[PDB]
């Protein structure tokens, strides 16, 4: 709940290089058509899907994977921090560590790296080579400005490390390290802005748990409910259209009752009423960190988090 | 047959629809009833997103079935 300066300094230049800049990958030439999957540069859906809105005749570009988003995971991984230090036996990396194991200067290395994250997209495409050339522009992005700028944070050692969590390779696991795992679970959490129900409580495949299943599983239901509403509180304090939440709903998307069940006795009931979006939030959120970082340093974390 | 189209926060629309109607078919149809544009519209079915070439047949989508909107913010 409270970030470093020299955290918030990089985000200033991410924003202004990256974030704050227009998706390019857009248009006619990106169209998709599966009929004719070749007839453009696009080999998949999502191109054109929210390239930006208006606000008081102000454009916020790539609004759902913009500033808000990039700076929510921050305080995401700042929490899951004294989570995982809760558990007798946190989940260990195939590195052999745990994210309990990590000590408050690689948190502030992980946070300086969730900031380049998604900030190599150039469009809301999500199709794995869309997703994985935006993850390689990012991690490129992050290896030229970590080197010529933190070298007296990192070492050469952590920035090829830390490029490889961003760019998520083909062939390396979820927590293949205890700083990339912790950073997919910060950029996760933060899905719950954009996903159905289903993909949040019941996994989109038998699988796969569902999004606060993990959350339950790794943290416990307490912490793990306690870490859902700070998300959702995050969510309304950046203008976004925080969801409702309906355990009675969950029979009803069209999955089998197996997944709902597993679901119902994780989660438990779930009854919880939406909140409707804020042009102005959304706004102080999107066009500056300042605003962005003040509007989300006022929402209260739980009461076990006591920060280091 | 009817659709529902719920949006995350919970505001919800029906449409009268065919199961071979392209999901841009129904994005033309939901911007026809409520003046949400086409490309400020992620459609969402059983926890798959669904795509503008392809068929309500092609998710299995059957009558009163609800689809899920994603809208960042009206009116922007």
């Amino acid at each position: 709940s409270i970030l470093d300066p020299e955290v918030l300094k990089v985000a200033e230049y991410v924003y202004q290089e990256r974030l704050s800049k227009p998706y390019t990958e857009v248009g006619p030439e990106w169209e998709y058509n599966h009929k004719t999957p070749y007839a453009t540069r696009a080999t998949g859906t999502g191109h054109n899907l929210q390239r930006f809105i208006t606000i008081d005749d102000q454009r916020l570009h790539r609004p759902i994977a913009g500033l808000a988003h990039t700076m929510r995971t921050l305080f995401y991984s700042q929490l899951m921090y004294e989570a995982a230090k809760r558990q007798p036996h946190p989940h260990r990396c195939a590195d052999g560590r745990t994210i309990a194991d990590l000590s408050v200067q690689d948190l502030k290395k992980l946070n300086i790296a969730q900031l380049f994250f998604v900030a190599g997209r150039e469009s809301e495409a999500s199709y794995g080579d869309a997703y994985h050339r935006y993850h390689l522009y990012g991690a490129k992005q992050f290896e030229a400005y970590a080197r010529k700028h933190l070298t007296h944070l990192f070492s050469e050692k952590e920035i090829v490390l830390y490029s490889r969590c961003i760019e998520d390779r083909i062939g390396d696991r979820f927590d293949e390290t205890a700083e990339g795992y912790l950073i997919h679970l910060s950029h996760m959490i933060d899905l719950m802005r954009c996903k159905s129900p289903v993909e949040v409580f019941i996994g989109h495949s038998r699988g796969v748990s569902g999004i606060v299943p993990t959350l339950i599983q790794l943290f416990g239901r307490e912490d793990g409910l306690d870490i859902m509403h700070y998300a959702r509180s995050l969510f309304a304090a950046t203008g976004e259209a925080v969801p409702y939440i309906s355990s009675s709903e969950w029979p009803h998307l069209g999955i089998e009752s197996d997944r709902v069940e597993r679901a119902l006795k994780i989660v438990g009931s779930l009854e919880v009423e939406g909140q409707e979006a804020d042009a102005k939030k959304t706004a102080q959120a999107g066009f500056s960190v300042d605003g962005c970082y003040g509007a989300l340093v006022k929402i209260d974390t739980p009461d076990w988090y006591h920060q280091v | 047959m009817q659709i529902f189209v719920k949006t995350l926060t919970g505001k919800t629309i029906t449409l009268e629809v065919e199961p071979s109607d392209t999901i841009e078919n129904v994005k033309a149809k939901i911007q026809d009833k409520e003046g949400i544009p086409p490309d400020q519209q992620r459609l969402i079915f059983a926890g798959k997103q669904l795509e503008d070439g392809r068929t309500l047949s092609d998710y299995n989508i059957q009558k009163e079935s609800t689809l899920h909107l994603v809208l960042r913010l009206r009116g922007g």
